[PDB]
């Protein structure tokens, strides 16, 4: 009673944080007042009150769509349309989107005549008046009421949005573009043809870029309601208009939708018109285009029609593939790097190791970090098609010889990579080779390799067994603990946690025990709260007599350190393990 | 009883804010208080032990913050020594700088976070600390809890007492350590004198002192910490509060070495970051780290 | 004969004047109806013109005061130990989204988006408290009441809505809207960012002229305007008289100009201040965006926007000063910015002069005329003649400090507005 009172007064305030905290609560003011309050004294409140701020006004845009069951449910919900109506005139774009959507979200409540007769009429209202963030507003109402309203009215409306894309204002064009392929989901095909064809292509030659970059969605989206045989005489010149438009953003909309273009136009329509125009904007003299087209290329080469999929690919796409890879953009290089390797297993084994491997060397070793980062993240793909025994011979030397290079990411992607990889080759070629670059970055300068190469020690250890670390790879990893660089020492406890899980009981006990338990006497107490911790983390796997026996009374000697770190995490290391 | 739960709660603040989330405002009060007691019992200069990983200017970036601790390692397993500017055009100031301020609290043994320029309630109002603050908070509450604890933070740090570890530089009322001692740092910075200039100052490539280009400190040349260091018995004199293309630069003939580790500064001067690592050997080990992985309207 | 008449005039009670009341831009609505004049200080005033009511004629509206805001407050960057100064300098009025009215006002490092909105109902009522903030005890209030909006009196209220910073490293010296309504652009003395007119935290630099070595200094820009009618379009001018026209949709970086207008200067032409004199104080496009304005210091060239190598048509200002320019390089007062204004249909060209005096070339007529912006000496009902000068007055009568450096004109109509160092003066055209 009291709070919801001062909820009340709260709307006029001068805080415009408990204003805004005022307004989110008003579902239990409305509750309190009641269905006939509402609709007579707390709504008629809530049309003049636009003097807020744009949280504020946000705030009470998205309470009014959730309003219509405590106005009095679908019958009165016509008296919510007031306070939306002037909350789609403001000139805060996402109060004027929210409002929007209210309108649509509790235009699902009215019946047919209500609809024609309140909310139809709020959509030619918003549509012809003389501020243009209203007809903004109302270019996203009209696929909210088409589909449910008398022919006569579907007529008024298709006028209505007519005038829309014919507006002065830029902003109301642009907006009506944007919805154009919304409004055409929900004509008839005839209509479609008849009335949104024109628009469409009146909006893709408008005077303001702005406009026409938004067409391409509008074409993206009409392009699957027309049959496959009207696509070229309607749709498909207006697209080539825009692909080869003067605008580099009309191009780069093109680019970036070319997928989802060749998905809607038919496979055929793309072989026969798409090809020429993707090899024309993957040519294109726009950095951003090109690299906006490269990003698709293996999804386009995908899509591509299946009859010659790998012909029309080795014909076309294939030399402006090999001039995109010589660029001279950053960018262009680092999308077309990541989305390559998914060509191979389209062009089979053979064509990859004859016109793919060079490419994929090539930008291995590039002077661009992001081109060897992508590479290396999607190597994969190309070594489950040209199999273990071709990939090294060509492979193998560029991943060793990057595996040390100056970014530490490119070195982080190969250490993930490297269990994959030595899966594959066995114990017995890894250890000859590989097995001294992954205990090399141990000893990185980068704790996130450091960490990375205890990782991947985890899972060779677990791909290879428990024998092979126990003679190659664990006295490595012990002969680091006496390193004068206590990171090191630090990064040798770490490998001994990862480790205990996964080599064993006894060689736990045997081999790693000691030096864990020797370390806590180091003159560095980071080293020491880590033997604490790395005692804790160990525990459940030794057994109970070499535990109490020379764990216990070494980690309670920690007890008495001074630093305080070293009594914490030793005294949260007793009680973990029950040792208290 | 009451420290472990407090203890518990500080590791899942930290843990929190590790995934670039904020505090609540209570949660950022409790916190200056705790760090405030934690901070009044440091002396101006903070006697610190090797081994220490020397950090300069992060200025608010928060996933560049998160690259730092991905180069050097975590804390409490790696001791860290900040010196200012956790704040003031990052867009993620307030997280930044809370997560510093939980590190302190939490392992008072293992950070050392230092006064900045940036650190102070003019500059933190007009350089997108107190906007920021409003924007996230809605109040200039936990912003006025954060610049009074920032009173207490100390001016320098002694690294087992041959590396002398400030934001700004050298001061002409200070000769010795004991000078920066005497000084009274439970208040805001002054506009001028030895606090200003322990903050506000750089090193020039002219002899003597100078007149600062950013018209607030001096300006000192090579001889001035040449004297310094011999009058002192000090190898190195670090600080900060410079920007530097390599993200590390070595001044006065490897007198002073400046280390700014905020990358892409600016984000259109391109420059790396850097930290200094120290041994109980002493060794300098500077490692880098520049990454931190049209505009969509002109798109 | 076309007769401009005094018709409005707003300054001080005294002749005592600080800096902090002189007029530092004036920009008109686009529609005309209201009027911003931007004084040093960061103080707007907003004019009103007096509603024309459809039935009388005898008498055109004044500009009336209709609102007064402070755009920016003295502030102090500590990083350089400068100040920020809080003077105005440029003005430009959003196209009308809803009943409010939108304008970009610019300091020398800030653009803020002020809001003009227009209150005439308030709230009256309380649950709790009493109509005039008097508290009651919760004990003798059992229903619930909300409040009603009740009739006030007409107040306008400005409040700023975005705020552009800490982008621009320079002096913002113009700024332009684009004729796509949701971007626009500002220029500092050596880069130029598009900015978006809702995304304050990120600016898209489209020109960068700063050079490597700032020793090296050989222009700088000097004015930025978009085009009216092309969304890409945008001219930029410079110290050199150089006047680029960049076109947006080559690249994203504008790099490289799509037309360079310039005047090619040949040694016979030029004795010392081909380098100084040459420098272009501001550009205005033609309302159709045909033609574009350029005004330097001593000649006004409209160039058409197709012929890169020659002006179109030359007006000569105040030329009558040409035999004075070395007194006036150690007075420093050579260094002026006066400002260029089109007419609304692009048919008549008028720019400021000094002591109180502002040109007004016809295009199609050939014919110029001086007028005379003053008060002490004109009285009600009373003829204005068109002054003239001696090349009578003579050039050394001529007060240098009562300069008109600022002008505007009306979009639809035959009013001028006219900015003197403390009086905003505005003429209007008399038709019986």
């Amino acid at each position: 009673l009291y709070p919801i009172a001062v909820l009340i007064d709260e709307l006029r305030n001068e805080d415009v944080q408990l204003r805004l905290n005022s307004i989110k609560k008003l579902s239990t003011i409305a509750l309190a007042l009641g269905v006939e309050r509402t609709r007579s004294e707390l709504l008629p409140f809530l049309t003049d009150t636009i003097y807020d701020e744009d949280e504020v006004l946000l705030a009470l845009a998205e309470q009014l769509g959730t309003f219509t069951t405590l106005v009095g449910g679908p019958e009165y919900v016509h008296c919510l349309l007031p306070p939306l109506e002037s909350l789609a005139t403001v000139e805060e774009t996402v109060v004027r989107d929210k409002a929007v959507e209210s309108l649509r979200a509790i235009s699902h409540e009215h019946s047919p005549s209500d609809l024609e007769a309140h909310f139809v009429p709020l959509v030619k209202r918003l549509a012809g008046g003389d501020w243009f963030t209203s007809r903004t507003s109302a270019c996203g109402l009209f696929s909210v009421c088409y589909p449910r309203v008398s022919s006569a009215v579907k007529a008024e409306l298709r006028q209505y949005f007519r005038n829309l894309c014919s507006d002065d204002t830029p902003m109301v064009r642009r907006a009506a573009a944007s919805k154009l392929g919304e409004f055409a989901k929900v004509l008839e095909l005839d209509n479609v043809k008849s009335e949104i064809i024109p628009m469409f292509s009146n909006l893709a030659s408008d005077e303001q870029d702005s406009v026409r970059l938004l067409a391409v969605e509008a074409c993206v989206n009409i392009a699957q309601l027309l049959p496959q045989e009207d696509l070229e005489a309607l749709v498909m010149p207006t697209l080539r208009q825009a692909a080869e438009d003067k605008s580099w953003r009309v191009r780069y909309m093109v680019a970036d939708k070319f997928t989802e273009l060749q998905k809607a136009v038919g496979p055929e329509i793309t072989k026969t018109d798409l090809v020429p125009a993707f090899q024309n904007l993957m040519k294109d003299c726009e950095a951003e285009v090109r690299a906006a087209a490269s990003h698709k290329v293996k999804e386009f080469c995908e899509n591509l029609s299946a009859d010659c999929r790998e012909n029309v690919i080795m014909s076309q796409i294939l030399p402006c593939i090999k001039e995109l890879v010589s660029d001279a953009n950053q960018h262009v290089k680092s999308a077309l790097a990541s989305v390559i390797m998914g060509l191979s297993p389209i062009l089979g084994k053979d064509n990859t190791i004859e016109h793919l491997l060079p490419l994929f060397l090539a930008q291995l070793k590039d002077e661009c970090p992001e081109v060897r980062l992508n590479i290396i993240s999607n190597l994969d793909c190309v070594n489950e098609v040209i199999g273990i025994r071709q990939l090294s011979q060509s492979l193998l030397p560029a991943i060793v010889e990057l595996a040390e290079d100056a970014k530490w990411r490119v070195r982080l992607a190969i250490i993930e990579y490297m269990p994959l990889l030595a899966g594959q080759l066995g114990v017995e070629f890894f250890d000859e080779k590989l097995n001294s670059l992954c205990m090399a970055w141990l000893v990185d300068h980068v704790y996130a390799i450091r960490e990375a190469a205890t990782s991947n020690l985890k899972k060779l250890v677990e791909k290879f067994g428990k024998e092979w670390a126990h003679a190659t790879i664990i006295p490595k990893v012990l002969a680091m603990s006496g390193d004068p660089n206590y990171l090191h020492r630090m990064t040798t406890l770490f490998c001994i946690n990862v480790l205990s899980e996964v080599c064993g009981q006894d060689i736990t006990t045997k081999h790693m025990l000691p030096t864990v338990l020797r370390m806590a006497g180091d003159p560095v107490a980071n080293v020491r709260f880590n033997v604490a911790k790395s005692l804790q983390k160990i525990g459940p796997i030794l057994d109970n007599s070499t535990l109490q026996s020379e764990v216990k009374p070494i980690l309670e000697k920690l007890t008495q350190d001074q630093d305080v770190d070293v009594k914490y995490f030793a005294q949260e290391a007793l009680t973990v393990l029950s040792l208290a | 009883m009451d420290e472990k739960v407090f203890t518990k709660e500080l590791d899942q603040w930290i843990e929190q804010l590790n995934e670039c989330k904020q505090l609540s405002e209570s949660q950022v009060k409790s916190l200056c208080e705790k760090a405030k007691e934690i901070l009044t019992k440091e002396s101006n200069v903070q006697e610190v032990r090797c081994p220490v990983t020397v950090c300069g200017d992060v200025h608010g970036q928060f996933h560049d913050l998160m690259e730092l601790f991905r180069i050097g390692g975590k804390s409490p397993d790696t001791n860290y020594l900040f010196m200012g500017d956790y704040v003031d055009r990052g867009y993620y100031s307030v997280e930044t700088v809370t997560l510093l301020v939980a590190l302190k609290v939490r392992y008072r043994e293992r950070i050392t976070i230092l006064r900045g320029n940036h650190e102070s309630r003019q500059i933190t109002q007009v350089y997108g600390f107190y906007d920021e603050c409003l924007r996230k908070y809605g109040n200039a509450n936990v912003w006025k809890y954060f610049t009074d604890l920032f009173d207490y933070l100390p001016l320098t740090a002694l690294v087992d007492g041959q590396i002398f570890c400030l934001h700004g530089g050298l001061s002409p009322s200070i000769d010795t350590l004991d000078h920066i001692r005497a000084l009274d740092r439970l208040q805001e910075v002054p506009h001028e004198g030895p606090m200003c200039d322990l903050l506000w100052s750089d090193p020039d490539d002219r002899g003597g002192w100078g007149i600062s280009p950013r018209g607030a400190g001096y300006t000192f040349g090579q001889d001035i910490s040449e004297t310094f260091n011999h009058a002192n018995g000090l190898t190195l004199v670090s600080r900060a509060h410079q920007l530097v293309m390599e993200g590390y630069n070595w001044c006065h003939d490897r007198n002073v070495v400046t280390i700014f580790s905020a990358p892409n500064y600016c984000y259109r001067c391109g420059n790396q970051a850097a930290i200094m690592e120290l041994d109980d050997t002493l060794k300098y080990s500077f490692l880098q780290f520049d990454p931190a992985p049209t505009p969509d309207y002109f798109l | 004969d076309i007769q401009w008449c005094f018709s409005q005039v707003k300054g001080a009670v005294d002749d005592d004047v600080a800096e902090a009341d002189i007029i530092s831009t004036v920009e008109f609505n686009h529609s005309g109806e209201l009027l911003a004049t931007g004084d040093k200080g960061g103080r707007v005033v907003i004019f009103q013109q007096e509603q024309e009511n459809k039935i009388q004629s005898h008498s055109r509206g004044e500009y009336n005061v209709y609102s007064t805001f402070q755009s920016h407050e003295p502030e102090f960057d500590y990083l350089k130990s400068l100040e920020i100064e809080e003077k105005i300098n440029k003005i430009r009025w959003l196209p009308q989204k809803n009943a409010a009215q939108f304008l970009l006002s610019t300091n020398d490092k800030t653009i803020k988006l002020w809001k003009i909105s227009e209150r005439d109902k308030r709230p009256e009522g309380y649950n709790l408290k009493e109509e005039d903030g008097r508290y009651r005890d919760p004990t003798t209030v059992t229903t619930l009441r909300v409040p009603v909006f009740r009739p006030m009196d007409l107040m306008v209220e400005a409040s700023p809505r975005r705020i552009f910073a800490n982008a621009h490293t320079y002096h913002i010296n113009s700024i332009s809207i684009n004729s796509d309504y949701e971007t626009y652009l500002s220029a500092d003395d050596l880069r130029i960012n598009l900015w978006h007119l809702e995304i304050t935290d990120r600016s898209f630099n489209i020109v960068d002229i700063k050079p490597a070595n700032m020793e090296e200094l050989t222009e700088v820009i000097t004015a930025a305007e978009f085009h009216p009618n092309s969304c890409n379009t945008f001219v930029y001018s410079s110290s050199k008289g150089t006047i680029r026209l960049c076109d947006m949709r080559a690249s994203a970086l504008c790099d490289r100009h799509s037309k360079l207008f310039e005047e090619p200067e040949d040694p016979s032409n030029r004795s010392f201040f081909s380098e100084i004199i040459s420098s272009i104080s501001d550009v205005k496009f033609s309302h159709s965006g045909r033609y574009m304005m350029t005004r330097d210091y001593l000649s006004v060239k409209i160039w058409d926007l197709n012929m890169e190598n020659r002006p179109v048509e030359t007006y000569q200002v105040h030329e009558y000063l040409r035999s004075k320019l070395c007194s006036l390089y150690e007075n420093d007062c050579i260094f002026d910015k006066f400002e260029c204004c089109w007419n609304g249909s692009d048919s008549v060209v008028m720019t400021g002069s000094y002591n109180n005096f502002f040109r007004m070339f016809d295009r199609n007529t050939k014919r110029d005329i001086t007028l005379e912006a003053s008060r002490e000496n004109n009285k009600p009902r009373t003829v204005l003649k068109p002054r003239k000068v001696c090349a009578e007055i003579s050039v050394d009568s001529l007060d240098f400090n009562k300069k008109i450096l600022h002008t505007a004109w009306h979009p639809k109509e035959n009013i001028i507005a006219v900015a003197t160092t403390n009086n905003l003066y505005i003429f209007q055209d008399k038709v019986n």
